[PDB]
């Protein structure tokens, strides 16, 4: 029951995506901290609106019966269905990717306006086609297949305008499915492009703008807890960037248990001393909110 | 009638018994504007039924957590007159309400005033702070009307006593400094004109800040601000 | 002890929070600090 009074699962299962989810409930299952049966309960109503149906039916077999729901088959049936019409959809694009003259054309060209004109030019691209691109993507998503999903949201990012409705989506698209991959590095770099992206939007409200920060605060605790140069950016990003900080100290308070972690296991004995100082008063400020042991 | 009676005479008790007539008339017009009415004139209402709440201590919720509930029985019946809803959580939902739904800026000001004052009354010094910090009144208080000035020195006044009740000296001092330190604290809160300075204003000045006083009901005591 | 599954916000259309958090709805957005300081006249 104790450790359980200190579970931050369902706090930071509100700032992430569902997917992502599923790894911190596989992480309770082996603790044994709650109840196995409710424990998947909660997996299958998660799994209930994703396109995973095949695990879904796995999870309903271990917490009820073998008899397999009419719903869950017919939901397959629909799934596969919408696969088909996506691929079909997606390939005449795919095949323009796969020209070996547009892939060095990609990792040469840095302007994602050069690259969609020449595009253009040469095979007829559209702007239909990225919307196309992206849908597909987010599909392979739903489906558990990051890796096509990563591959899809690198495409649609390097070709689509920094100002399109969907530019910040896919930067969150593509960070999540390569924390899914566990590729610490390629995260590390969306997450850097993602953090750059929310601060330099001029355009946004300051709430959405404290929004899309708090969201990458909880995305950001995969990559720095896994990958080697985490820690000291945990402190570098929540502890001395004013923006991140009041995010900290504003919706998400919690994430101070994470900070002083990466504090206190600090390599660097100077850098662990002068920090200390300003993590000191940070546990102050918001200790009538959040507390922890 | 509060700025005309003497705060003194008898009369003052009994015209206050009126008080709470004029609390149930308006919790009557609020049910029926909830089911009729405008949203701007509901955000209306809704500042005045604050304006007769805000500065009542709620002596009920103290008593309910001076009596935890061990053990005895009786009757179901005095258990429907006790769900009578928290001066605190009507306050929220009205506050809350006003926040999201008007139009005017003014409304909005008054209402984050009184809301101040109520956490502050009630020593809820954290959601008092961190409310009058979200709203940066400090900056803009200067252009706003002032009757909304004095809710605002009277709301600066409470903060500080709120923090004194929470053993804060530092921050109590500092929320009280300027206001004590000005010689003008009697006018600054609304609660008359001091006589030194009768001999410098036109007599239409004073006129109108004489309509601009506080009821007497409404004062906080400036023996007790300055003993803090 | 129950295990509680964490309330996530779906968002179809991309990446970050597809609403505002309840608690600020009804609440015009301002900037402040904990650490300026109160009680100006």
């Amino acid at each position: 029951n104790l450790m359980a009074e200190y579970d931050l699962t369902t706090r930071i299962a509100h700032f992430l995506d569902r997917h992502l989810v599923f790894p911190l409930l596989e992480f309770l299952s082996v603790k044994e901290i709650y109840n196995e049966k409710e424990l998947l309960q909660g997996k299958l109503d998660l799994l209930s609106d994703t396109n995973m149906v095949d695990f879904a039916m796995d999870v309903y077999k271990n917490l009820y019966s073998d008899d397999i729901p009419h719903a869950l088959r017919e939901k397959r049936t629909t799934v596969v269905a919408q696969l088909k019409q996506l691929q079909a959809e997606t390939e005449p694009i795919v095949k323009m990717f796969e020209d070996p003259e547009t892939t060095r054309q990609m990792q040469s060209t840095r302007d994602g306006r050069m690259l969609f004109d020449y595009l253009a030019d040469k095979h007829g691209f559209r702007q239909e086609y990225l919307d196309t691109l992206y849908r597909y993507a987010k599909f392979q998503y739903e489906c558990g297949n990051y890796s096509g999903a990563a591959e899809y949201l690198y495409f649609f990012r390097v070709l689509v305008p920094a100002t399109d409705r969907n530019a910040l989506s896919s930067l969150w698209g593509k960070l999540a499915s390569e924390i899914l991959m566990q590729n610490w590095d390629a995260a590390m770099e969306d997450l850097t492009r993602l953090k750059e992206t929310i601060d330099n939007n001029s355009v946004s409200s300051p709430l959405q703008s404290l929004q899309q920060r708090t969201w990458l605060i909880h995305w950001s605790l995969f990559v720095f807890f896994n990958h080697p140069k985490g820690r000291d950016n945990i402190i570098d990003l929540f502890l001395y960037q004013p923006q991140y900080l009041n995010a900290i100290q504003t919706m998400c308070p919690h994430i101070l248990r994470y900070l002083t972690t990466a504090v206190i296991t600090n390599k660097d004995v100077r850098k662990r001393r002068q920090v200390l100082k300003d993590l000191v008063k940070v546990i102050q400020q918001e200790s009538y909110t959040y507390k922890d042991p | 009638i509060m700025q005309n009676t003497d705060p003194h005479s008898q009369e003052y008790v009994e015209h206050l018994k009126d008080e709470a007539q004029v609390c149930a008339i308006i919790e009557r017009v609020q049910r029926y504007l909830e089911e009729k009415g405008t949203t701007e004139e509901i955000c209306r209402v809704y500042l005045r039924r604050i304006l007769h709440t805000y500065y009542k201590f709620d002596y009920k919720a103290h008593q309910r957590q001076l009596t935890p509930p061990e053990g005895s029985s009786k009757s179901e019946q005095d258990q429907a007159e006790n769900e009578g809803e928290d001066s605190a959580v009507l306050m929220e939902r009205l506050c809350k309400y006003i926040y999201a739904k008007d139009r005017t800026d003014r409304i909005r000001t008054c209402a984050i005033l009184c809301h101040i004052y109520h956490h502050a009354l009630h020593s809820r010094w954290y959601q008092a702070r961190d409310l009058m910090l979200m709203s940066h009144l400090q900056d803009n208080i200067q252009h706003a009307d002032p009757p909304v000035q004095i809710l605002y020195n009277r709301t600066m006044v409470q903060l500080g006593i709120c923090a004194f009740r929470q053993g804060l000296t530092k921050d109590a001092h500092n929320a009280l400094l300027d206001i004590q330190s000005s010689g003008r604290a009697k006018e600054l809160l609304g609660q008359g004109l001091l006589l030194r300075s009768l001999q410098e204003r036109n007599q239409e000045q004073e006129k109108v800040e004489r309509r601009r006083q506080v009821p007497f009901h409404l004062h906080i005591n400036l023996e007790l601000l300055e003993c803090v | 002890a129950k295990f509680l599954t964490p309330v996530i916000q779906d968002n179809p259309s991309g990446w970050g929070p597809c609403a505002v958090p309840e608690q600020f709805r009804d609440m015009p957005y301002q900037p402040f600090s904990k650490g300026d300081r109160l009680g100006k006249v």
